[PDB]
């Protein structure tokens, strides 16, 4: 499944700014919704699970002020939202657990 | 917004 609205995207990344690592992880999001960083979204857009690849992403699509924001990311799983987590507009952990905010 | 940094 490719990225795209509406997916629920877990991605494995290492974030660099001027050659040095300052995170590194793994982390999953609903996509389309303004829940990540904007550049690193577009970035994201059209991507096929498994895919691996190198983003930079300015500070004005986003830490010192004005540096790239160099990311490099693997795209883990690519699944379709819940009805839930549309509602909600976030991403929710496997287990089903009902709940508002 | 993610990631939290
Ligand atoms: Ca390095
Ligand atoms: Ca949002
Ligand atoms: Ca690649
Ligand atoms: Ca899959
Ligand atoms: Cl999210
Ligand atoms: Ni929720």
């Amino acid at each position: 499944m490719k990225v795209g609205q509406d997916k629920v995207v877990t991605i494995r990344y290492t974030l660099q700014v001027e050659g040095e690592v300052l995170d590194q992880g793994e982390l999953s999001y609903l996509h389309g919704h303004r829940n990540l960083i904007p550049g690193l979204e577009e970035a994201l857009e059209g991507r096929e699970e498994g895919e691996a690849f190198q983003a930079h992403v300015p500070a004005e699509k986003a830490i010192p002020p004005h540096a790239t924001l160099d990311f490099q990311v693997e795209v883990v799983k690519v699944r379709e939202a819940t009805p839930e987590e549309l509602l909600h507009g976030h991403a929710h952990p496997s287990g089903h657990h009902h709940h508002h905010h | 917004m993610k990631p939290f940094i």
